[PDB]
């Protein structure tokens, strides 16, 4: 895959629409930590400009911050995305996305972004600046596929667990994976860590059998738990860490907004074994930043957080409710 | 063995105790600080002058209750006798103990009857984590049974210094550097940003000894500390953070010193390195002629087995079956319980007694299962195995480890 | 109040044994592990009171799936023991069977035994009736139909209702009752005015002529109950302007305690009363964030400051609206909580167990795994035991008694 | 001043609560450095002996930080060379029957123990674990503490006392470690107690006990009544509350007084908190009456409270934002001096004051209820703020900046 350098969260849900704040990644791991400000929107600015992934159940521009709340008549936000690309073509695409008020209304619309790549010395150079062609080209540039950032690498932090609701949603979901018999692999990597991670003494390995549902094995047949299933997240889990290892690699490579719900002791410490596995099998590959979201201490404690990086990007607010994300390393964590 | 001649010091060689490993097993919840306690208890009626340890004495860096109950146990009562250590102090060693009014090891200061020393350090099991930056091991040097030596305040800044000690006419260095992560050591050693301090009194008389707690080989590209890179005035390396036990000295034909690698006590991973049987060393050094060695064993190890077998390598195993690659497993398993038996059997028959039929501690046991088809076949299908927590829930009342007795991996 | 169940088949539980869990006052903890069932008994409680299969149940798979037995005819019993709140120690016994055939099967429900135990133990069948016993224990424990499968018990597949839908689906539980069962009261009062408002006419067509002695008996009796119209219309406003509002003086009390302190400025819900031209009297629900002295809209513009404030709407409204049995199935509270909404949750959770002990009783089943919030709430000054299930060798879940003793 | 050859000295602590506020920034060493501050006044004061009444760790399975400190804390107070005049009377293998560490510290003959320290366990760190196991426990293996007072059943509650001997005085110490109080009150409902009483010397003898449940408890059942404990006793150490009173509280008919130490750091911020925290000394003699010579603790941040009605004043429109803010504002800015005003006194008015000396930020809480005007049933209550805008914009001058004003409304 592809790093991502930075984005830009310019007057964006919790960040000021005055400064702007970005923060930073890290290799083979990027850990975000701090109380429940900013963080879980952080996973929502990267496709945002990305394909324009509006939020569901948002119309009215919710997402930008409200001009009520800071007093005046004129609020935006902007995003441009300052990251990499597959050969180093790293590239910034400006979101122009507004806020602004009519008469008593809340109109929106939008306005011309740019496509500029950057130069290893700076002589850069764009080339259109369409919407439509910046959602058909910063996926093209970016690699995987137009249906796995928004649920795979960068899920919400409740749309997490998707895979167990109905048939006929994931069902033709799966197709745009596909863009259109090729499903073999998939359930291949979705058991080594559930008989690693999952101390569960009741399953041996669930599969996606076709109905795309989450069909348990209870003694060599298929006890469902679609309705009959803490194993719904950690299945979850698994699948996501299944379909961003198999189909798509290009940019980032996992973003797990807090993995770690309704799993215990003898759960969370065994959560991150096969994520520990993962990076060092996929360290062999030139690329992996494992973006995790959390505030588990007994989740963080397990897997060694003194051992992979120096730095966890933590996130705050202000007196005047902007979160203003610092600069804290490795150790400081209790 | 008896007192030892009057210039003759002897100190003995521990590793990777990591007292707490598997606390919360039900049978392998005791194996860590019994296995401690053994190596303290053969310390004590050995007639140890001091004890040397690579660190990772604690298994995480926030050791549980039960361990500092067991280490705090271990250490009490069994290191503190009337007996004066006759190793002299003669240094200022307000520099090496500088974390806080404590400026002098444990058997110098007036407060302790500590017959037998014991130095110690940092290991990245057990490394400063925190708010305060701070270590278990700094813990234990406050309650004084240990002393702790080694710690690094600067990644960047690294200045090594030895403890002298003195009797008769034996000059002891005892130089020890912490653990940190090898990266950073790679990059102080790239710019040579250590120092190396070397007494500048009666050279060539001294025994220079070095305490390393780094990774020996590095599957990656530059992440370990190399042999090479140590200075060349060294006597003799202890090589932690590499569990598996070896009894002999690799020795350096340009380093003029050899390598030791004391091991570990407890089995932490049931893998193939860790079958090999626990030692703590003895080394009887003296001026006048080399220094020798009486590696020792343990008889409070809980037996081990291991056997990393492939469904590939025995016929007769269709890709569909269940129950039969359930049952060849099953026999396996019996054949390597029945050989794990009787060879604790006959361990606990060569004590001293042979007629009290009460018990039989039961084997740990490992099976690692690389169920692939081979290459050359074309059937998407592998070879099918059971629950890996299920299919050994049957030896409950049979194995040590009830759950874990296999492990369904894969390799090509 | 709640007794006892006995649940023996519904989920991972057999059919060829039942499995008792006794509870307790003011509090029943249900820890386990991700696929023992500790939700089943709740789930199954909602069952045994409202007889209404649990969400997400269809394909008639509630019972012990056949196919991990092997019986062809699965069987079930659920048997809950409730003091009613007349005083009737009702042995709801309930009974459910699964008829596989060779291919498909038929979800087949069968009768129970609904019998109130006396202080002689007189087993007097109440009543029997498969498709009324449902309509009939909620009366027996004295709340609506729909604050139990919504409020007193709610399963964590659809436990977000809150903070969430609102005109869609939030309108959609208040709807359903009150407004449909005070209007029959209504209409029922209306006609009892116009049979009465028709009077007056055979007392004044006797005048313009025995009808002149009986003439002017009910002249007042006329507008004795048109002044009684609005005696009734004033006991709905009246009722919805005090027990609404003191939910939202509630919620606003809530939460003014857990979020380390608060979280989102003030938060309420919306009753601004629709008068719509189909009803006349109606109501319109919705949930606001109020950001500094203007509300804006919740939906889409939220954080689970949600899920953290769904349990201080569900926790809130059932305490002064369905108040007369102290039953809530507040199950895995802690889910997406930073580090001091689970500290000040139980500080509040312990205020909210700390004053309903001047009641009849408050019920609690809190279905959590997370060490943090099991020593937040510490049960070592409430409660001697704890109950976990766990599967066994052949993953029959059972039910222990573990003591608080061991907790650490 | 040394101690008379025949006066013990003995130095009472409770809830100590190493561990409290591990993280904060401004606030975050208070705990353990006030620890050291009693530890500290503990060797400086020739004290006997340290007594602890539970809850000495605010958690149950500590921090490293706090656990350094503590035991950092005990090797510079309590390791000596003075020679401890405690003889002891009873065999402590009855008393420290956990293990084989059976003789007190000050005993071992390889430990010269100056002065010893021992405490009961608390209801924060209790023993809790596979082994039942107390942090106190893990500080009886250092050979710096005697974890006393173990409890082993909840039914059958049997206290075995430490016996002390000095000169012509002798001392019993009867641990209570912390169980549920219920479990403690049916125990004491069918005499599940037993108080061993050494059977020579009657009248020659001092029994201290040390308790740490609460003492008029909310809840019906769940508090340990003070006329349950025995006619024997003389002394008894009353922990898990927060509230400290330098006086004692004195029976008329069953003849013990009580004390209530309460605590060093400031747990919740509450009434109980905004009262002057002490530490208690206390010289035992026989023949004579004790004395008791409470000494203040000096490195506490200042906190003083103030709990008012805010729908009571006037002009308090209930639908306002700019108008109810200042009223608050004018009220928590005006404890803020005086709390910086008598933090100035205390910490310069020693003669160190030539250049304006440095201030500790001080903990402020303010109480007021914003409930319904009582007259009316607005549906719209007073629109009141939250942390993140009425403590947090307090940053830089306040201690406490999370929750310097409380919100609720009387039921
Ligand atoms: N109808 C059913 N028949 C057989 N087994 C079932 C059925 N429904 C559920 N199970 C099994 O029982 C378990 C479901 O239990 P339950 O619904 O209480 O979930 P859970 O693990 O306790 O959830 P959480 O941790 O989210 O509360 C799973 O192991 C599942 O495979
Ligand atoms: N219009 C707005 N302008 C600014 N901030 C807002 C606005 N609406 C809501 N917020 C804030 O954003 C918060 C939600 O942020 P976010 O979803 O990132 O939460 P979080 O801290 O990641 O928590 P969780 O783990 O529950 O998702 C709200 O609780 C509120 O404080
Ligand atoms: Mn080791
Ligand atoms: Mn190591
Ligand atoms: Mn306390
Ligand atoms: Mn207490």
């Amino acid at each position: 895959m592809s790093a991502i350098y930075k984005l830009s969260i310019q007057g964006i849900r919790s960040f000021d629409s005055n400064d702007r704040e970005t923060i930073e990644f890290g290799k083979p791991l990027t850990l975000i930590v701090g109380m429940n400000s900013g963080k879980t929107t952080i996973i929502e600015c990267l496709k945002y400009a990305t394909t324009g992934d509006l939020p569901p159940n948002s119309k009215g521009g919710v997402f930008i911050h409200d001009p009520k709340i800071t007093g005046e008549k004129d609020i935006r936000a902007q995003v441009k995305l300052a990251f990499t690309s597959a050969n180093g073509l790293n590239m910034i695409v400006t979101r122009n996305i507004q806020l602004l008020m009519k008469k008593t209304t809340t109109t929106f619309k939008t306005l011309e972004g740019q496509l500029v790549a950057i130069n290893n010395s700076g002589d850069r150079s764009t080339l259109s600046t369409r919407s439509l062609e910046l959602d058909a080209q910063v996926p093209l540039y970016l690699g995987v596929p137009k249906a796995i950032l928004e649920y795979v690498i960068f899920c919400h932090q409740e749309d997490s667990l998707w895979p167990l609701s109905e048939p006929s949603n994931l069902k033709k979901k799966f197709d745009e994976i596909f863009q259109a018999l090729k499903m073999q692999d998939i359930n291949r990597i979705i058991d080594e860590l559930w008989k690693r991670t999952y101390s569960g003494t009741d399953i041996d390995t669930i599969k996606i059998r076709s109905n795309y549902r989450v069909v348990m094995y209870k003694q060599d047949v298929e006890l469902d738990m679609r309705g009959r299933c803490g194993q719904k997240v950690l299945a979850s889990i698994i699948i996501r860490l299944a379909l961003s290892e198999t189909f798509g690699a290009n940019c980032g490579v996992i973003a797990l907004d807090q993995p770690t719900t309704n799993l215990d002791e003898e759960n969370i410490e065994s959560l991150a074994k096969s994520l520990h596995n993962i990076i060092n099998m996929r360290r062999h590959q030139k690329n992996f930043q494992l973006i995790v979201i959390t505030h588990d201490e007994k989740f963080l404690g397990h897997m060694n957080a003194a051992a992979f990086t120096d730095h966890f990007f933590k996130v705050k607010r202000d007196d005047r409710q902007k979160s203003q994300i610092e600069w804290v390393d490795i150790n400081r964590v209790t | 063995m008896d007192y030892p001649d009057p210039d003759t010091i002897r100190i003995l060689i521990t590793t990777d105790n990591h007292v707490g490993y598997n606390e919360n097993d039900p049978i392998t919840g005791d194996d860590s600080w019994k296995t401690f306690h053994e190596v303290m208890m053969l310390a004590k009626n050995n007639n140890v002058d001091m004890v040397v340890q690579s660190g990772d004495l604690f298994h995480v860096n926030k050791p549980s209750k039960k361990s500092l109950y067991q280490v705090l146990k271990t250490l009490r009562l069994c290191c503190m006798g009337d007996k004066p250590c006759e190793l002299e102090l003669l240094s200022d060693p307000s520099q090496v103990f500088h974390y806080d009014e404590f400026t002098n090891v444990n058997y110098e200061d007036p407060n302790f009857n500590i017959s037998i020393p014991v130095f110690g350090i940092s290991g990245n099991h057990d490394d400063a984590s925190g708010d305060s930056l701070l270590c278990p091991m700094d813990i234990l040097h406050a309650t004084g049974l240990i002393n702790h030596f080694g710690k690094v305040i600067e990644s960047d800044k690294i200045k090594v210094v030895p403890l002298l000690f003195q009797k008769g006419s034996t000059k002891l260095a005892l130089y020890g550097l912490a653990a940190v992560r090898d990266e950073r050591l790679f990059r102080t050693f790239k710019d040579g940003g250590v120092t190396f301090e070397v007494p500048t009194m009666r050279e060539g008389e001294w025994f220079n000894l070095m305490c390393v707690h780094q990774n020996h080989t590095g599957h990656t590209n530059t992440a370990f500390l190399p042999e090479q890179f140590l200075p060349d005035f060294l006597d003799m390396v202890i090589w932690g953070h590499e569990h598996e036990c070896i009894p002999n000295l690799v020795h350096n034909p340009i380093k003029n010193f050899d390598v030791l690698q004391p091991g570990s006590s407890v089995a932490t991973s049931l893998c193939e390195a860790e079958a090999q049987p626990k030692y703590v060393f003895i080394l009887d050094i003296k001026y006048g002629e080399a220094p020798k060695m009486t590696p020792i064993p343990l008889e409070t190890i809980r037996t081990f087995k291991m056997k990393s077998i492939s469904l590939q390598d025995v016929p007769h195993l269709r890709p569909h079956d269940k129950d039969a690659t359930s049952k060849y497993l099953i026999e396996q398993v019996e054949e390597m319980i029945r050989d794990a038996n009787e060879e604790t059997k006959q361990k606990l028959a060569d004590d001293g007694e042979g007629d009290m039929v009460a018990e039989l501690p039961k084997p740990l046991i490992r099976l690692r299962v690389d169920y692939s088809a081979p290459s050359n076949t074309q059937s998407p299908i592998d070879y099918q195995v059971e629950n890996p927590r299920r299919f050994s829930n049957r030896f409950v009342g049979r194995v040590a480890n009830g759950n874990n007795v296999v492990q369904f991996y894969k390799k090509r």
